[PDB]
């Protein structure tokens, strides 16, 4: 929301999916993710995008349904 | 859309009104009509708040727009298209033509009011920069307007 | 792209000039079939040059047996079976592209797009995109101009000219789009086209008729609107071409072209840099334009356009070719717009001039300077002082202007320092030069 | 950086399959040149290509001498020496090398071996089990690295095309592969000639004779043919080479790999 | 470093032919420099001797020298896996700038094998830090190409430990 909806996002993006990762990605990562939004192909960011921001510096941690 | 409304009124910036008003509709999407017919209006009236009436036509040409299309939402980009002609008599000629439609004190009266102060300053100085000394009713002449109003304007600029 | 396992050249060599024999008219489709298999077979076997064959002798086949609709279901099925083989495929569009280009016919048309539609389903820049630019082309000639195919090469042409281009074929196939485009009539996207392919040059000192063909079909489309300064700066880079051609009616046109846009154009420092630049040509001096610039350039002239319409206005009427002339001026609606266009350039040229030379004149003296009454005058004169151009200051009620800042006591007295210091340098040196001479003269 | 701009004619010298050196230009130097009206259009400009013959006509040499038009510094990367531990966090030394080439942004970064010996012994899907392909995937999505602002291209000279990970020839993916295999009887006469071409003794032209007997003998290999030449004039201490010498050598050179393999 | 070796060749043997090989591609080199020079040839530089221990590789290498007159320079490869980080790069790359400074002479890089890994992999160890010692003197091997000077001499014992890396036409080619 900083970046206005980060700089007039797609409706269908929405973080739920790339959000509950649960790994880690620190606020920092966050912002940075947020700004790796920076492909300029379009005046708009589609889930693309947030699928490469949260692909590039990323560690492989998974597996909660053992555990639940 | 409170959160929009508080920053509309702070009026230091309204782009983040935008963002938030666009986003209080996204939520009332078909949902419910008053609220979103509400937040449309907020969010076109920040939208050529930002002096950008440029959008407002791919805006109110969106689909969403065209779904929840009115009379008020008509008025607006009549306001929009005033304010691109940046005439302060064709912004006026739109209040009056739907008046109650934008008679609401809050946010809409208020900042149409404010809106129509703007383009009475920018007139006035955009016209003011080659005379040393003129007329006030050739000023007025140039403004299409009265006298008394042109007169009090112009004072209240230079108290 | 793959190890080939089983060739079948024997075996097509053996068998597909006699399928040809066996459905010489093409009334047969087991024959087509069969080879469908035999390829297929191939294909299986990751061969590229049987399969190229078999593609090659159908669609020839198809030519011969002139089976319009047939052709256009047997290469969809061709092209959407399994996509075969990237090679085959290229080849058969570019025999098919061979092919469309000798037959006139109506519906060549759809055969155009059909195989357009075959090759749009990606694989531009990757196996063989001319084709498609070809294609794309051949629909333009075919449709003898219109918009939707103007529009249609209009979004074809980015990903091939990005990607890989050619220094005469693509820049003449950008050429012949933005023509196109310019005959449409669409300003914007012909301006977005025409700009972001001018970054591309270093290839015009060589052409021919390419630069020259760019720049006189962006000449319209830049003084269609508002543009006087790029006009200037075109038209002398078309002008520099006869210097390496010399062409004497081209050169000379050029010329006349170039002088009166330099001196139309509205006035700034880089126009100023320009008709400096441009003055003291010496093959310039033999059109009645050297006498125009020579006047209307400099030492601040009374530029009255009643007066110039004939002292210098020769040019409308008749010249030594007033061919750029009449294009100009000599036109009717657009002719009278860029007369108004010089008409006004010449009032704020007036209005300049006069700002460093007089500082109060009289409304009545100003209007008439300005061929105008005092309600336009004091209109252009506020035109002016909303572009920060000049410092006037009018008083409306007496109808009279200034153009001298109001000085300011600190810098006024420093200023008369200055002039102090002036004039004790030169007692100075008055001092030292007397007393010298004084030595020299009585050296008796 | 270790190697840069400054080139031989290496345009001239690399002789066989021209044609493919210009097709391997008209896909990189664009892009390269003028990247700028990529991101003006909004269209991806390509990472790089690929590279088979293992051991044939110069891979490296091609690397070197495409960057003629380019004006760029082709640098020589191993993909060992580029993963290092077999940990993800070998992007650490892709993002220093990447750096590198920020730092001197015209620059080509040409891959070493990437498919370790695709002729035989151990290939990516043997031995190290998708180390290599993580590493790659890497670089893949380090094309966000400001293609429209970094004049940076990745060449991949690959042995074999075979074991390539074909999930890393997806559009996106290095895309492009320029076929390269051991030179035809044109290629190997031509380069025979240029091998030849600081050679100025007596001999003859007989090129051809030496192709039929040196058939399918890779550029590498074949100028090492002409250094045995002039290693069998100065071993008999004479100051001509003919064509007998040549015969020697190539005689030399195919005993010699026949024997290795 | 061996400022002059004096081992001759006479005191060494059995592998005549192979010897007389190297001295053709090594010797000649330095004393009919300028025979390479008119001929156009360039000599190759890397000699790679290959074979079980005492089969007089080092005292070759220094009769070698020796006969060319010029600088000799022996390298302890075994030796050359330090902890420092680029230790070993430093020590190649100022042994090649010694070289380099001191005459066309002879490195003699010993144990070529425990300098280059077969690139066999393990969990164990996957010969990670020496490749940047290895790469370091691939890059050094074509420094010299120019003029032709200071030629490379690595003794090993079997040479299928290495690679298909070091073994090129400019890098080491002659395997013996
Ligand atoms: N076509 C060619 N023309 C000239 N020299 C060549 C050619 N192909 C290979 N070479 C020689 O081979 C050497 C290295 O080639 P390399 O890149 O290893 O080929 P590959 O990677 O196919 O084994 C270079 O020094 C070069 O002189
Ligand atoms: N041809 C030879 N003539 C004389 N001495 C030899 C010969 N070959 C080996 N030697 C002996 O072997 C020793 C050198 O061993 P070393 O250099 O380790 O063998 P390699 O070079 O095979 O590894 C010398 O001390 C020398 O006495």
């Amino acid at each position: 929301s900083k970046m206005n909806l980060s700089e007039e996002v797609d409706l269908e993006d929405y973080v739920a999916r790339p959000d509950k990762i649960s790994g880690a990605d620190i606020n920092s990562i966050c912002q940075e993710s947020g700004m790796l939004a920076v492909r300029e192909n379009r005046y708009i960011v589609l889930a693309k995008d947030f699928e490469k921001a949260y692909k590039t510096v990323i560690k492989k941690d998974e597996q909660e349904h053992e555990f639940y | 859309m409170q959160s929009g409304i508080i920053h509309a009124a702070e009026e230091k910036d309204w782009k983040t009104a935008y963002s938030y008003f666009y986003e209080a509709f996204e939520g009332y999407d078909s949902i419910d009509s008053p609220k979103a017919i509400t937040s449309l209006k907020y969010m076109l009236l920040c939208k050529i708040m930002l002096n950008t009436p440029e959008d407002v036509q791919a805006l109110v040409s969106g689909k969403l727009a065209l779904r929840y299309a009115g009379r008020q939402t008509e008025a607006l980009k009549c306001v929009a298209q005033a304010s691109k002609n940046r005439s302060l008599a064709d912004f006026e000629k739109a209040l009056t033509d739907y008046r109650a439609e934008l008679r609401d004190d809050p946010i809409i009266s208020t900042h149409l009011a404010k809106l129509y102060d703007n383009l009475l300053e920018q007139n006035l100085i955009r016209v003011i920069e080659p005379f040393s000394r003129v007329q006030i009713e050739h000023i007025s002449s140039l403004i299409k307007l009265s006298k008394a109003d042109v007169e009090r304007k112009l004072s209240q600029m230079i108290l | 792209i793959v190890k080939m396992e089983v060739d079948y050249s024997a075996t097509v060599d053996q068998r597909l000039p006699e399928c040809a024999k066996l459905a010489k008219e093409g009334r047969l489709q087991e024959v087509i079939e069969t080879l469908l298999s035999l390829e297929k077979q191939t294909r299986t076997a990751s061969d590229m040059v049987s399969t190229s064959r078999i593609l090659v002798a159908v669609v020839k086949m198809c030519y011969e047996a002139k089976e319009w609709d047939l052709l256009n279901e047997n290469i969809m099925l061709l092209s959407k079976r399994r996509s075969q083989l990237k090679q085959a495929v290229a080849k058969m569009v570019q025999q098919c592209c061979t092919y469309v280009e000798e037959i006139t016919d109506l519906p060549i048309k759809l055969r155009l797009i059909d195989t357009l539609r075959m090759v749009t389903e990606g694989k531009i820049y990757v196996e063989i995109e001319r084709a498609r630019l070809t294609k794309t082309l051949a629909t333009i000639k075919e449709q003898n101009g219109d918009v939707k195919e103007a529009a249609s090469i209009l979004q074809e042409l980015q990903v091939e000219t990005y990607g890989s281009m050619e220094k005469k074929e693509r820049v003449e196939f950008i050429l012949e789009q933005m023509r196109l485009c310019l005959a449409v009539k669409d300003y914007i996207r012909t301006q977005i086209i025409s700009k972001k392919i001018n970054t591309k040059f270093f290839q015009e000192e060589n052409t021919e008729k390419l630069k020259l063909k760019y720049y006189n079909l962006m000449i319209q489309l830049d003084q269609h609107e508002g543009s006087y300064l790029s006009i200037c700066k075109h038209y002398r880079a078309i002008y520099d071409t006869p210097c390496i051609q010399a062409e004497s009616e081209k050169w000379q046109q050029a010329l006349k072209s170039v002088v009166l846009y330099v001196i139309l154009a509205p006035f700034d420092n880089e126009q100023s840099d320009l008709v400096h630049r441009i003055s003291g040509d010496k093959k310039l001096e033999e059109i009645p334009k050297y006498k125009d610039l020579l006047k209307l350039f400099t030492t601040m002239e009374l530029m009255r356009w009643s007066t110039l319409v004939e002292d210098y206005g020769m040019e409308l009427r008749k010249g030594s070719l007033e061919s750029p002339a009449t294009d100009v001026f000599g036109s009717t609606e657009e002719g009278e717009k860029r007369w108004k266009d010089l008409k006004n350039r010449v009032v704020e040229h007036n209005i300049r001039i006069m700002a460093k030379y007089y500082t109060r004149i009289t409304m009545k003296r100003m209007a008439q300077l300005l061929d105008l009454s005092v309600d336009e005058s004091e209109a252009f004169l506020s035109n002016l002082v909303v572009n920060k151009t000049i410092f006037a200051k009018v008083d409306r009620l007496a109808g009279i202007i200034n153009f001298q800042r109001p000085k300011d006591p600190n810098n006024l007295l420093n200023d008369w320092s200055q002039k102090l210091n002036s004039l004790m340098s030169l007692v100075n040196k008055t001092t030292h030069l007397i007393a010298k001479e004084e030595m020299i003269h009585n050296l008796q | 950086m270790s190697h840069e701009d400054p080139g031989n004619v290496s345009y001239s010298e690399i002789g066989g399959l021209s044609e493919q050196i210009r097709e391997l230009r008209e896909v990189i130097e664009l892009p390269l040149t003028n990247p700028e009206l990529f991101q003006r259009v909004g269209i991806i400009p390509p990472k790089g290509c690929l590279l088979y013959g293992p051991p044939g006509t110069g891979k490296t040499l091609l690397a070197r001498a495409v960057a003629s038009q380019l004006d760029c510094n082709f640098l020589k990367v191993v993909s060992s020496s580029i993963v290092d531990k077999y940990i993800g966090e070998s992007a650490r030394l892709i993002r220093e090398m990447f750096n590198y080439a920020r730092d001197h942004q015209p620059c080509i970064i040409f891959m070493d071996e990437i498919d370790a010996i695709g002729g035989r012994r151990f290939s990516e899907a043997t031995s190290a089990d998708r180390e290599i392909q993580r590493t790659l995937m890497e670089l893949l999505n380090q094309m966000d690295g400001f293609d429209t602002l970094h004049r940076v291209k990745m060449i991949m000279a690959t042995n074999r095309p075979d074991t390539l990970d074909p999930a890393l020839l997806r559009p996106g993916r290095l895309d492009r592969k320029i076929h390269i295999d051991l030179p035809n009887e044109q290629a190997r006469l031509d380069i025979l000639k240029i091998h030849a071409g600081p050679i100025t003794k007596h001999g003859e032209i007989d090129y051809e004779a030496i192709v039929k007997l040196s058939d399918g003998f890779n550029g590498a290999d074949l100028r090492n043919v002409c250094t045995e030449a002039g290693m069998f004039a100065i071993r008999a201490d004479h100051d001509f080479v003919v064509q007998e010498d040549f015969m020697k050598a190539v005689r030399k050179v195919a005993d010699s790999k026949k024997l290795e393999s | 470093v061996d400022e002059r070796p004096t081992e001759q060749y006479s005191d060494i043997g059995g592998l005549d032919k192979q010897i007389q090989e190297l001295v053709e591609a090594i010797v000649l080199p330095m004393n009919h420099k300028e025979k390479f020079e008119n001929l156009g040839i360039q000599p190759p530089k890397g000699v790679l001797m290959y074979g079980p221990p005492g089969t007089g590789k080092t005292l070759l290498a220094r009769a070698c020298a020796a006969q060319t007159k010029a600088t000799f320079l022996k390298l302890a490869g075994p030796q050359l896996v330090q902890m420092f980080i680029g230790d070993g790069a430093k020590l190649v790359r100022d042994a090649f700038a010694l070289a380099k400074e001191k005459a066309p002479s002879i490195i003699f890089i010993d144990e070529l094998d425990a300098i280059g890994t077969k690139r066999f992999d393990s969990e164990k160890a996957g010969d990670r830090e020496v490749q940047r010692t290895m790469l370091e003197l691939l890059n050094q091997l074509d420094g010299f190409q120019p003029n032709t000077q200071v030629k490379v001499i690595a003794a090993t014992n079997r040479v299928d430990i290495l690679d298909p890396a070091l073994l090129r036409s400019g890098r080491l080619d002659r395997k013996i």
